[PDB]
């Protein structure tokens, strides 16, 4: 074990800092494409891919409020 | 699982120019996609990790630009990672950038860690762009896959008995590490509750205890919030990530959480660095970052 009460981080006086690559980043950003009616329907979709089909262990919340 | 083929296959495209995709095919792709999840089901959802360790936050499917931080830390084995989570959504090649994640985890599983973000989860990569991605150059049934895979990530990180690591933050529910360690898996990420908050709170400057999140979920907490959960657990720093920063790290409550984000130039509409925090073995921190020209 490495524990203790003592602080025993440290942060360094240098940064390195590197450039990033020079490229268009920009995506398609689909979700702006949908209505209402898409997103009314994708969460049913959700509902029945969660109910049915992915497996877990039902988990959920707790709550004492 | 022709595991060196697929990484060399991932890694071919350093030299060419961003965008270029790699197109796995659907059985390798599912293959890492079981291989890891039995891996990270066999260890610990609360890891407890030990430096040198590079620690990268949010990725967002900007694959070019973690090939980048990879060339900056060491590609593995050079140097370990923990990766803070986010991987897909939102950016161009999510595909490729858990691929190579997933790829390297199983390669290399003691020294190289994924934890869960908010956006590896059903409700928010089904519409922030990795569904998208999978329908469009492969099938649903794979987004499916990588649901099953997502279900079994680890939520946080102790590293050197000494840094706390999650995606999000605390959670005013978070009274003993031994809540987390309970928890099991596959799960789901409930819109509320203890592993919500680790996946989606806030640290805010301007709160006094626990406040609502302009996000709709989850809390902000405030800086002594931060100090009585370090002193209470003999922690000295959480890291996260979940927020752009403008340099890619950014302290919070004097210097004991830091922010990190690791994709530059985010989506193309922001300005801000990218980060990663190397942790060597005197438990000495210090920040690489990879600034936009
Ligand atoms: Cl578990
Ligand atoms: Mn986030
Ligand atoms: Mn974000």
């Amino acid at each position: 074990p490495l524990g203790s009460r003592k602080i025993l981080i440290r942060f360094s006086d240098y940064v390195e800092v590197a450039d990033a690559q020079d490229y268009d980043r920009r995506a398609d950003k689909p979700w702006t494409r949908l209505t209402a009616a898409d997103k009314a329907a994708i969460r049913k979709e959700l509902n029945e891919f969660k109910s049915t089909e992915m497996e877990v262990h039902e988990l959920s919340r707790h709550l004492t409020r | 699982l022709n595991l060196d083929s697929i990484i060399g296959r991932l890694l071919e495209v350093q030299g060419s120019r961003p965008g270029k995709n790699v197109q796995l095919t659907e059985n390798e792709i599912r293959g890492l996609c079981l291989k890891s999840r039995e891996i990270f089901l066999s260890q610990p959802i609360l890891l407890e990790l030990e430096a040198p360790l590079k620690i990268c936050g949010d990725i967002h499917g900007q694959y070019y630009d973690l090939l980048r931080l990879f060339e900056y830390g060491g590609f593995p084995p050079e140097s370990n990672y923990l990766f803070l989570g986010d991987y897909v959504d939102r950016g161009k090649q999510s595909l490729e950038t858990i691929c190579l994640l997933l790829a390297y985890k199983i390669k290399y599983p003691e020294n190289f860690f994924l934890l869960r973000g908010n956006h590896e989860c059903a409700s928010i990569n089904r519409i922030y762009g990795f569904y998208d991605e999978c329908k469009r150059r492969y099938n649903i049934k794979l987004w499916k896959t990588f649901t099953d895979c997502f279900n079994c990530l680890p939520i946080a990180a102790i590293v050197d008995e000494k840094i706390f690591c999650c995606h999000g933050g605390l959670s005013p529910d978070l009274q003993s590490m031994e809540q987390i360690r309970r928890i099991m898996r596959p799960t789901d990420v409930p819109d509320q509750g203890l592993l919500c908050d680790l996946l989606w709170s806030d640290p805010d400057k301007d709160v006094q205890g626990w406040g609502e999140n302009d996000r709709g979920v989850s809390f902000t907490f405030g800086a002594e919030v931060v100090a009585k959960f370090l002193h209470k657990h003999d922690l000295d720093l959480i890291c996260r990530a979940h927020q752009v920063v403008e340099d890619g790290y950014e302290f919070f409550a004097k210097r004991q959480l830091v922010t990190l984000f690791s994709a530059p130039n985010y989506c193309g509409e922001f300005d801000n660095a990218g980060a990663m925090m190397s942790v060597d073995e005197t438990l000495m921190c210090s920040f690489q970052i990879l600034k936009p020209a």
